């Protein structure tokens, strides 16, 4: 459903800002940070053409750690993102890759969910209050140079220092029970068009720490998908908590070492990596998000008060109506209908995959999600002669159309420069 | 953040 492209502007960094979708914005709870020039390249969602510095006090600082330090899954470039026509680059391959999305039929469902998806407003101290959390914002400037709190969803950043990060290492007494809340909250993305990784097309291989050097690509929209599809369980609140994990039996490697996956990771997923969350155990998770459900609808219910945007009580009542498929009745009141319930858990947790994303983009990729990466590349999508919308690296018209040549970089070496082997290099 | 190991 690509009919009406996601972005329907053509974009380019250097353009005057106008302080409308082209603005120096800043974000919540840094009052430090200098202005940073940002796009809106659609409704609820913005992008941020650099490095993140900024969300975390930790890092910003882009600099690599001593070399005694870094693990071989690390990987540190501080000049990256810094030019124009970098940040140039970066938001036509962010733009591409959200069309490349946008024109499957996943795709489009999905997007729609995370447009759809806003942040409750929970704000107030009173119970009968209407009031928008205010870290569910941006602070945008507009043309005269006042400041003007516009409410989001999604935001694409750059990397920080680690450029292949496989885990956040940020997030501890941030109060953000709004991912697992049922209430969602503004989600961040950190990624880079620029960079991919290497994997190996048989599973004995690719679960196999000592074995191989990446033959084939991963496929970027895959990987920014997947971030969506995080960001899809984080704007709904039905996000799992990250220390529910699953310890490895599944691989003697894996279980070797002690490694324990976040249920959120399988599940994000999917395929048959999705039976390794146990169902007993989900069907727990189901019965809180349910209640947490319950708790939103009879919220809604007992409120008679706003804080003025021009916005009525009513208007945004059905807004979050909408958004979590409530039923109403006769006398004005909101319920929690557990057929539509399942309908909107099972269509979030379930129906949107990574596995079920490489079905419809006709693609090559890991089958499993553990499983021991073997190298990263560097790669340019922008030009229409290296990658599509709709083929991707495999590019009809070419000899890259089929076997999924183009994702195979022996034979389209031309697209990618490796950076790192992964391989031996692991804890074992 | 995540895509892990
Ligand atoms: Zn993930």
């Amino acid at each position: 459903g690509s009919h009406m492209p996601f972005v329907n502007k053509q974009f380019n960094y250097k353009d005057p800002v106008n302080g409308v979708d082209i603005a120096y914005i800043k974000i919540p709870n840094a009052g430090q940070m200098q202005p940073v020039k940002a796009f809106k390249i659609h409704n609820k969602i913005w992008v941020i053409p650099e490095r993140d510095t900024f969300t975390n006090p930790e890092e910003g600082d882009l600099n690599p750690p001593p070399e005694a330090k870094q693990v071989p899954v690390s990987y540190y470039d501080s000049t990256y993102l810094s030019t124009d026509n970098e940040k140039d680059n970066y938001l036509k391959g962010v733009t591409k890759l959200f069309e490349r999305i946008y024109s499957t039929d996943l795709g489009r469902m999905l997007l729609t969910s995370i447009v759809r998806g806003i942040p409750f407003w929970g704000g107030s101290t009173i119970d009968t209050e209407l009031k928008v959390i205010d870290t569910n914002s941006i602070n945008v400037i507009q043309p005269d140079g006042s400041y003007r709190s516009e409410e989001l969803n999604l935001v694409i950043i750059g990397p920080s220092a680690d450029i292949i990060q496989f885990e956040c290492k940020s997030f501890g007494h941030e109060v953000l029970n709004l991912t697992r809340n049922g209430y969602g909250s503004t989600q961040y993305i950190r990624f880079s068009p620029d960079f991919t990784f290497g994997f190996e097309e048989s599973l004995e291989v690719d679960t196999n720490p000592l074995l191989g050097a990446g033959k084939f690509a991963t496929d970027p929209a895959v990987t920014l998908a997947h971030e969506l599809i995080h960001a899809g369980h984080r704007l709904y609140g039905i996000a799992i908590n990250p220390n529910r994990v699953f310890k490895v039996n599944t691989n003697a490697y894996y279980e070797m070492s002690g490694l324990e996956v976040s249920f959120e990771e399988l599940r994000t997923f999917g395929g048959h990596d999705a039976k390794f969350i146990d169902s007993l155990q989900e069907n727990e998770f189901r019965l809180y998000y349910y209640n947490k459900f319950k708790d939103i609808a009879s919220t809604l219910n007992k409120a008679k008060s706003i804080v003025g945007t021009t916005a009525s009580l009513q208007y945004m009542k059905n807004v979050f109506k909408e958004k979590y498929l409530l039923s109403e009745d006769t006398s004005g009141k909101f319920s929690v209908d557990k057929l539509k319930f399942d309908k909107l858990y099972k269509m979030l947790t379930e129906i949107y995959t990574e596995d079920n994303f490489v079905k419809f983009f006709k693609v090559l990729n890991r089958k499993t999600y553990l499983n021991f990466d073997k190298a990263v590349f560097k790669i340019n999508i922008v030009p229409k002669v290296n990658y599509t919308i709709y083929d991707g690296f495999n590019l009809r018209n070419t000899n890259l159309a089929a076997n999924f040549n183009g994702q195979n970089t022996e034979i389209n070496n031309m697209n990618f420069t490796k950076l790192k082997n992964f391989t031996g290099l692991f804890e074992f | 953040x995540a895509r892990g190991l």
